[PDB]
């Protein structure tokens, strides 16, 4: 789960 | 004109945008996605057109994230490029570029792209 | 690896950049075009990962430029994204965007994407 | 499932786009911007995924258009490349890639980039 | 020029891509990776300009290939744009976009792009 | 004016 | 494994 | 001419 995004 | 950059901004996916802009053309602030709390905080360095043409032409600005904190490191870093409309409801429209560190072997698949746009809420 | 990114990089049309990578993620220098006279200089601030993975891995970096100096304004921004890959002959292999500032009813040809690789050389 | 893509769209600047999707994964049709009329009409061909994925996951497509028709040559082409998600309103998000002919020296910023959005009208 | 788009190309990393030009504007071929073993091939379909222009400018081109066959379906589909320059070393110079269908939690990460440079060698 | 969009 | 390359 | 290549 990259941080960028939810 | 930084006054009306500076602020806290959001985007349609729920990330926070902290930024304030200098008068030399420089960005800095700090970027956060919706779980909020501490640390999903990251920096962000950038800079925008501090003298824009007049008319009712957008300012050009952007910003790059390389997403490592002192909590988790992703390897990776997204380069935002777009323009900041002011007006009654004032808006930074981008594109973005999400580039992750491969082998050379898997280098042809390195790269995100996207787009996001930004709605200001407090300066 | 790490450090071996400051110093000075040329891309295949000449243009010079030339970087300091400060050791906790600090990306900081100037970019100028070919030809190369003293204000075709424009300032740029970006980010690197400092703590790169360890295995064959390259290092994930990008920066930007706003197109104005004491001499021009172009009313345009360029961002790159990509990575760095140390070794014998070292590169930047880069992605990018240009916007230029437009009215409502251009927003939509807004946008130049290109790719660029540095070399030392 | 073909059936699905197949009818007349439109994205956010008003431009048209009528399309038939055929059982071999072909796309087929053509694309006009607000002005109407006759001939703001360009072909396209695309493809796109005949067997997708069952879930509430999209079906990935793409077309080009090369802007020459009978009555103007731009010397362009553009390449959308999305997905359909169906549902209660079905809408194809993508991303396009224009590029201009041009000569050496200018071909480092032959390519504009963008997204678009199209919401469905008619079969 | 024009027609000598028609033939076999390769991109950097050996994958082959044979296309048949048709005099009003259509491209039609075969896209394989590289092993080449009869179904890595895929089918493509696109348009060129049929009437470029006099200056010396290069052809502006673009395809489409969906990545399923009768043995496998990735799920996914790729689009390239790009420009043909004729000389006595030819290239097709491109920029590519990769979709993949996804949900629509994994909508913003759905989109690579990347380029590549086409070779009759 | 490109026949793109308006 | 994508079929694009290699 | 814009400033970012030659």
């Amino acid at each position: 789960c990259h941080p960028q995004n939810t | 004109a930084e006054a009306g950059i500076t602020g806290t901004w959001y985007n349609q996916l729920g990330s926070t945008f902290i930024v304030t802009a200098g008068a030399d053309g420089a960005l800095t602030g700090t970027y956060e996605s919706a779980v909020g709390n501490a640390e999903s905080r990251y920096v962000l360095t950038g800079r925008y057109d501090s003298a824009p043409a007049t008319d009712g032409s957008g300012t050009a600005l952007g910003w790059t994230v390389a997403w490592k904190n002192n909590y988790r490191n992703a390897h990776s870093a997204t380069t935002w490029s777009g323009q900041y409309v002011g007006g009654a409801e004032a808006r930074i429209n981008t594109q973005w570029l999400l580039t992750s560190g491969t082998t050379e072997a898997n280098a042809w698949k390195s790269t995100l792209v996207g787009h996001d746009t930004f709605t200001k809420v407090k300066p």
